[PDB]
């Protein structure tokens, strides 16, 4: 799916230029703020749900993140916790617990949630 | 009826609180099984229907004894756990 991200980001920039030149702005200082105004004026959909309105955005905000390749071309997996089926979770867990242990050997309402 | 009166099943209220002394006597009879016997003996209960009672009671007593023991044995490990979030 990564080839899709390369391609999409390329075409996104080419279409970005294409947008600026017709909309008649400097392609350099063009922002998302300007992207919105632009499409909103070109394809004016009265629609209540705002996700179903036209979008041109950087594919990263469009597409979901992906889980990277989890094993080498030998079949052998990179992370040692892979077989847990959640490596992402238990890595945080291993690290957290490690932090704790080290703290125990060493040691001898701001609106924050 | 041939025995001297007032020696049996008698509490004497202390510091004039009656309700307390009655609770006390009640605890006596119920500790010895006399209340369950009065209540048992209001009507009859036939011999078979009695061994059934006996056996159900005694099974149930065995179960509750064992389960009690097991609970009070595992009691220690109720203590807040050391290894959390390993
Ligand atoms: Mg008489
Ligand atoms: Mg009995």
């Amino acid at each position: 799916t990564v080839d899709f991200i390369k391609k999409q980001i390329e075409e996104f920039n080419i279409g970005k230029r294409h947008l600026a030149n017709m909309m008649g702005e400097d392609p350099e200082t063009f922002t998302q703020e300007d992207i919105d105004r632009a499409i909103a004026y070109l394809f004016p959909s009265g629609l209540f749900e705002k996700r179903a309105r036209p979008i041109m955005k950087h594919p990263e905000e469009i597409f979901p993140k992906q889980r990277a390749i989890q094993w080498g071309e030998d079949g052998r997996p990179f992370h040692f916790l892979f077989y847990t089926g959640k490596q992402s979770y238990y890595s945080l867990m291993h690290d957290t617990y490690g932090k704790l242990l080290d703290v125990e050997k060493h040691h001898n309402p701001i609106g924050s949630r | 009826a041939n025995h001297l009166k007032f020696i049996a099943r008698t509490v004497m209220v202390q510091e004039g609180n009656v309700e307390g002394a009655y609770r006390t006597l009640n605890r006596i009879l119920t500790m010895d099984g006399l209340i369950e016997d009065i209540k048992r003996r209001r009507y009859y209960e036939k011999p078979c229907r009695r061994r059934q009672r006996e056996s159900y009671e005694t099974c149930r007593r065995i179960y509750n004894m064992e389960m009690a023991r097991k609970i009070n044995f595992l009691m220690r490990k109720n203590r807040a756990d050391p290894w959390q979030g390993c």
